[PDB]
């Protein structure tokens, strides 16, 4: 029964960066797939619970790493030829054995701005060059992992809407609610 | 390279 178990995977890191330039104000197809002959796709209903997830878990993990320790391609230098090496360093630093859920969104966030920052070093090709690296690495490593245990369904289960504030509120049984009455 | 190594810490204060 499968249909786009496979090339959803990068339509999630596709639209991600999409969102991500969108913000600041640049384009993405501008230096992205700009090869016309696309497929259009169905629709999209995995990306619907799945992507709303990466927003706000992409949003509040950058606030968090500035808020904790500072920028991320700030600290970086960014360009063609030296800067796949850079996110394959902070890639094994949160594979710290296997995959656990949390640094798939914070590599989503991180990806991302390595991009937005890259068009605004006048490096268009190396924005296309995150975006196979981030659509591969969630194919490959990503992706033994994902569908053993419905990865997207789990990540959205854990992060769903404001999720990270629902931890701590949403808790309320083993947290201390005190209404027992 | 410093990334990474907290980009780890700051999912304890938000995992799950």
């Amino acid at each position: 029964m499968s249909m786009a178990m496979s090339q959803s995977n990068r339509e999630l890191v596709v639209d991600f960066l999409s969102y991500k330039l969108s913000q600041k104000g640049y384009s993405w197809s501008q230096f992205s797939d700009v090869e016309e002959n696309r497929t259009e796709a169905p629709e999209g209903t995995e990306s619907e619970a799945v992507k709303q997830a990466l927003r706000e878990a992409g949003d509040e993990f950058e606030l968090r790493y500035r808020r904790a320790f500072s920028d991320l391609t700030s600290q970086l230098h960014i360009t063609p030829g030296t800067a796949y090496q850079s996110f394959e360093q902070v890639v094994n630093e949160l594979f710290r054995d296997g995959v656990n859920w949390g640094r798939i969104v914070a590599f989503f966030s991180f990806g991302g701005a390595l991009c937005v920052e890259s068009v605004d070093k006048e490096m268009q090709v190396l924005v296309s060059r995150i975006a196979a690296w981030m659509a591969t690495y969630l194919n490959d490593h990503l992706e033994p992992w994902i569908q053993e245990n419905g990865g997207w369904d789990t990540f959205v289960e854990l992060y769903g809407n404001n999720a990270a504030a629902e931890s701590r509120k949403g808790q309320e049984r083993l947290e201390h609610h005190h209404h027992h009455h | 390279g410093q990334v990474g190594r907290q980009l780890a810490i700051i999912g304890d204060d938000i995992n799950r």
